[PDB]
RNA sequence: AGUCCCUCCCGCUCGGGAGGGAGGCACUCUGGGGGGACUGCCGGCGAUAAGCCGGAGGAAGGGGCGGGCGACGGUAGGUCAGUAUGCCCCGAAACCCCCGGGCUACACGCGCGCUACAAUGGGCGGGACAAUGGGUGCCGACCCCGAAAGGGGGAGGUAAUCCCCUAAACCCGCCCUCAGUUCGGAUCGCGGGCUGCAACUCGCCCGCGUGAAGCUGGAAUCCCUAGUACCCGCGCGUCAUCAUCGCGC
């Protein structure tokens, strides 16, 4: 249940939430009230560029 | 300085790379060749009665098929 | 601020926008005479009917002419005194009514200076402002080479209306002058044949380029 | 009389504009909430600025100091329902910058997604990354 | 001489004069703040706009009437600039207008006919028609033309 | 009590206007036609009645109703409308060629409509299409 | 005391030819008729792009139904009422008869 | 529209307006049928033919104007991921359901656009005039509440009847006076709403605050011949909600 709205009684209990391929842990804090739990178990990997490949210019076609 | 005024009498064919000059026989009004028939190339659209003024009289031009 | 005398004006005679006549107005130039219209009336305002017709723009008023001419961007494709002039949005394209405004605010500062009827005045610019001899182009060897040849009177008007109107417009453009005081000014110089005046120099520089390639 | 600084809330304020225009060079105020507020304090917007005497700037200070209970509705304040005391407030300069950074901070502490956004310099509400929002130098093939 | 004889801006500018002596006309306590509409960017500049709002409110009814608040809200919107996006028609609010008929039935100008909308009362035809009478007297002086209508 | 209707068109407006023995009052939609705005369709109105004289004007009273169309569509349809009444009214011939030599559209009309539009950017125009690429 | 007629079809000429055997129905009697109104006619229009792929320049299809409308009213008279309610439409033409 | 009855207004009413009722089909409109334009008339050129050029009259003049309809074939052009279908494969997974993710990532190259770089303007108050289409799982007038977005009741409508539906550019008055500004409105903070079973990833709307690049664009290159191009808004499709798009006005 990605769509959970954190709620006080929640407080101090760790959750672990399904982000597409395994669930992570979440220590739930105080000022974490009033929001969604998906919004602390990121789906996507952050981006590091390589190297342009062959038809990223012009003149590589 | 002023130039000339002649008067188109006749209208004889388009020529230029693109088909954008006429060429015309016009007749001298005023001047010292008052009077004499000559050819001459133009721009732009002209019929038959217009007035063109030359800045000279003794130029004409080569005539076409 | 406008006097409701002028917010409410009434005309009772044919004459050009119900304020000044053309009946004393003559034209010096022999080949421009029968091109330029003066026929009495009272809108300049023909609804677009003459362009139909092979010539038909010849009897057309020549206020209406002008504003025609002038409702424009001005300086689309070209280059106007150095600079593209790209307003799109904030132009004067099919707005008649605005235009109609600017040219009758014109007329009365150019009344107000000189003391002469504006359509006199006007008729003298388009005078200085006709060129008289042109140039074609020929290509020989990947180089563009320039050929003297000379100008009919349609051109001639045609010619002489557009690079008035370019003045002016170049001369309000980002600039604390409005456009009613451009046109004024540009129509004042060309009647004086200063330099000044971008129609003025521009026939010159023509001129100039076409004697020196007879 | 006529000044042309006049200094109000610890900003100068241009003694020629207008006052309405004037006010909002500090930060924190716009144009609509100094219209309230010049309405607010029986002064004439359209007045020049120059001519404020010491206690008409008196005046303005302290209904910059509480807007809401001097008259202001409290759905024009820039922080109606503050995170912490629950009041609604309008902060100006310094105050109003610290809370914005302290606002992001938290947010940055419980390690939320819009937290991370914060801190990578990417952007927050949604928007597609693509094509546009590129600044940087072109890479070679 | 009626309403129609007589330019719209100037029946207003004089009538919303005119409606500072009647007593149930009073601008409420939210008037100080707020934009006549979403499609709006800055507060009103006249200290006075309520009796140009109500002068023209009256008007409107005179000529259109019977009508109701959603075709008035069509009335007073206007195109909206929307940051990159294409400019857009919009409504106004309702709040203005709605208070503003009451005030007006409270003074007796206009009345209400069931599922129809609002009208103009005698009372108010009468007051409008004075206004646009001396006006054209003060009018005509200046465009003869005007004697014949 | 004679009493003459005529009908002018000028794309999508229509007019309906009728002339009787009066004092000289004309009146378009219930106003005066002296205060219509702006200028250059107040001036659109008028013409005809210049052309006809003031011995004419002031022996006649028009009310004209006019829908559809713009603030110049509609202009001109009156004024078309107004042009016919006048010359049916008083029945004379050398007003008749007096208006076709100044403007032939006052007694002919305008028949000119919009063209539809067509697909490749439909909602500009008919002819108006989208910027081409190659590369 | 008067009966409404309204008919609709997608053919223009059945619909006159049932309009005249009315019409025929009410002058072989004595009967006032409010004689056949048109009114305006309903069209449909649809357009479709014409390529199944995606592939090709942009072309379309626009696809057209008409439909004709008619309304006749008269009075009701028993000897003229069986007589127009005995009378069979083609399988193209709709007809509806109320009493107003 | 003319004629008649009643009511209400103004300069007090000779005169001039606005509603309602009787009454009419005149005018507009709607839609069936018919007329009208044929190089027919006139003068030239060409051959004396086919035709072309220029005039009258005319609502219209020389395919009258705008559309539909694309020959025999080729392109081994696109489509088996709309449907039809041969062969080859999977056939307890390559078939059928459910939950959560993704197609929305972001040093960078390119196409098509929208908003601007201001006075041929920005703001505030006031005044004008459309057409195409659509509506019962829906269109909703009219009244009430709220600053707004919105909330609570709800006539009429299966529609030439009721509703969407009192467009914007335009005009009049006042403020700003050539400035990164009262130009521009990207980015972000706080708060309030709607649709939906669900709004974080990843929706749309409103109020206050914040205030980035941009001062007219190199070499190159696109569209358009008349109610056309430019400028300005609107309807339908998609659609529970969402239009910088498509097709039309
Ligand atoms: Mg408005
Ligand atoms: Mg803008
Ligand atoms: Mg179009
Ligand atoms: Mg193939
Ligand atoms: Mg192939
Ligand atoms: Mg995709
Ligand atoms: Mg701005
Ligand atoms: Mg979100
Ligand atoms: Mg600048
Ligand atoms: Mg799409």
């Amino acid at each position: 249940c990605r769509d959970m709205i954190v709620l006080p009684e929640m407080v101090g209990l760790t959750i672990y939430v399904h982000n597409g391929k395994e669930f992570v842990p979440v220590e739930i804090k105080p000022e974490m009230i009033g929001h969604y739990l998906g919004e602390f178990a990121p789906t996507r990997k952050r981006v590091q560029h390589g190297a342009p490949g062959i038809g990223a210019t012009r003149s590589s076609m | 300085d002023e130039g000339y005024p002649a008067e188109v009498i006749e209208i004889i064919g388009r020529t230029g790379t693109t088909g954008d000059v006429t060429q015309v026989k016009v007749r001298i009004l005023e001047g010292r060749d008052k009077g004499r028939v000559i050819r001459r190339n133009v721009r732009g659209p002209v019929r038959v009665g217009d007035i063109l003024i030359l800045r000279e009289t003794e130029r004409e031009a080569r005539e076409i098929k | 601020a406008k006097p409701l005398s002028e917010r409410f004006f009434i005309p009772h005679e044919i004459k050009v926008m119900g304020r000044w006549s053309t009946e004393d107005v003559e034209v010096r130039d022999p080949s421009l005479k029968p091109y330029i219209n003066l026929e009495p009336r009272l809108l300049p305002h023909t609804h677009g009917r003459h362009a139909k017709k092979h010539f038909g723009k010849a009897n057309v008023h020549i206020v209406e002419r002008l504003i025609n001419k002038i409702m424009r961007s001005g300086g689309s494709h070209y280059k106007v005194a150095g600079h593209f002039m790209r307003r799109e949005h904030r132009s004067l394209n099919s707005k008649k009514v605005k235009a109609y405004e600017v040219v009758k605010e014109a007329f009365k500062i150019i009344e107000k200076r000189t003391g002469k009827n504006p359509i006199q005045v006007l008729v003298w610019a388009i005078e200085n402002a006709a060129p008289r001899e042109d140039t074609t182009s020929v290509m020989f060897g990947g180089i563009r080479y320039h050929v003297a040849v000379d100008i009919s009177p349609m051109r001639r008007l045609d010619v002489a209306l557009r690079n008035i109107a370019l003045g002016a417009s170049a001369k309000c453009y980002r600039t604390k002058m409005s456009f009613a005081e451009a046109l004024a000014e540009e129509i004042i110089l060309a009647a004086n044949k200063d330099p000044k005046s971008y129609a003025y120099s521009k026939k010159l520089e023509i001129e100039r380029i076409a004697e020196s390639s007879r | 009389d006529f000044r042309h600084i006049v200094r109000v809330a610890g900003v100068d304020l241009d003694g020629n504009k207008q006052l309405r225009w004037a006010l909002t060079a500090i930060k924190g105020v716009g144009i609509n909430f100094a219209t309230m507020v010049c309405r607010v304090a029986g002064l004439d917007p359209f007045m020049k600025a120059g001519y404020l005497t010491d206690e008409q700037v008196k005046k303005i200070e302290e209904i910059l100091q509480d807007p809401v209970a001097h008259g202001i509705p409290r759905w024009a304040v820039n922080r109606p329902k503050d995170y912490e005391t629950g009041r609604d407030l309008h902060l100006i300069t310094a105050k109003l910058d610290m809370a914005i950074r302290e606002d992001i901070m938290r947010l940055r502490r419980i390690r939320a997604y819009r937290g991370i956004r914060h801190e990578l310099g990417l952007p927050v509400r949604g928007q597609r990354t693509r094509s546009n929002f590129r600044r940087g130098q072109t890479v070679g093939v | 001489a009626t309403v129609y004889d007589v330019p719209g801006d100037l029946l207003v500018e004089r009538v919303a004069q005119r409606l500072k002596e009647i007593p149930e006309i009073k601008p409420p306590e939210w008037a100080p703040f707020v934009k006549t509409g979403r499609h709006k960017e800055r507060l009103p500049e006249q200290e006075d706009w309520w009796y140009y709002r109500v002068a023209s409110i009256l008007r409107r009814v005179y000529l259109d009437g019977p009508v109701g608040i959603e075709r008035l809200r069509t009335y007073y919107g206007g195109r909206k600039n929307r940051g990159h996006a294409p400019e857009r028609f919009y409504k106004a609010g309702g709040s203005i207008i709605r208070k503003a008929l009451q005030q007006l039935e409270a003074a007796g100008f206009v009345e209400k006919v069931p599922g129809k909308g609002r009208v103009i009362t005698p009372k108010g035809r009468s007051f409008l028609d004075k206004i646009a009478t001396e006006l054209k007297k003060e009018l005509e002086e200046i465009i003869p033309e005007l004697k014949k209508y | 009590m004679r009493i003459i209707q005529t009908t002018g068109k000028r794309k999508t407006a229509i007019a309906r206007a009728v002339i009787r023995e009066g004092k000289g009052r004309v009146r378009i939609n219930g106003k005066p036609v002296e205060l219509v705005e702006p200028e250059i369709a107040r001036f659109t109105i008028l013409e005809p009645l210049i052309l006809a004289g003031e011995e004419i004007w002031n022996s006649v009273d028009i009310d004209v109703k006019v829908q559809g169309g713009g603030f110049m569509g509609q202009a001109e349809a009156a004024r078309i409308a107004i042009a016919r009444a006048l010359v049916e009214w008083t029945g004379d011939m050398n007003l008749k060629e007096k208006f076709i030599k100044y403007d032939r559209t006052m007694l002919v009309g305008d028949p000119r409509r919009t063209e539809p539009h067509k697909p490749n950017r439909s909602t500009k125009g008919p002819r108006a299409k989208r910027q081409k690429s190659y590369r | 005391q008067k009966a409404r007629i309204k008919l609709a079809s997608t053919n223009v000429r059945s619909l006159e030819e049932v309009a005249n055997q009315i019409k025929q129905i009410a002058e072989r009697t004595g009967v006032r008729m409010s004689g056949p109104i048109p009114l305006p006619t309903k069209r449909i229009r649809i357009v479709t792009r014409k390529s199944p792929d995606g592939e090709g320049s942009a072309t379309f299809d626009r696809w057209e139904l008409r439909i004709h409308k008619r309304l006749i009213d008269i009075e009701a008279d028993e000897r003229a009422m069986r007589q127009i309610m005995r009378i069979r439409v083609p399988e193209d033409v709709t007809i509806e008869i109320e009493l107003i």
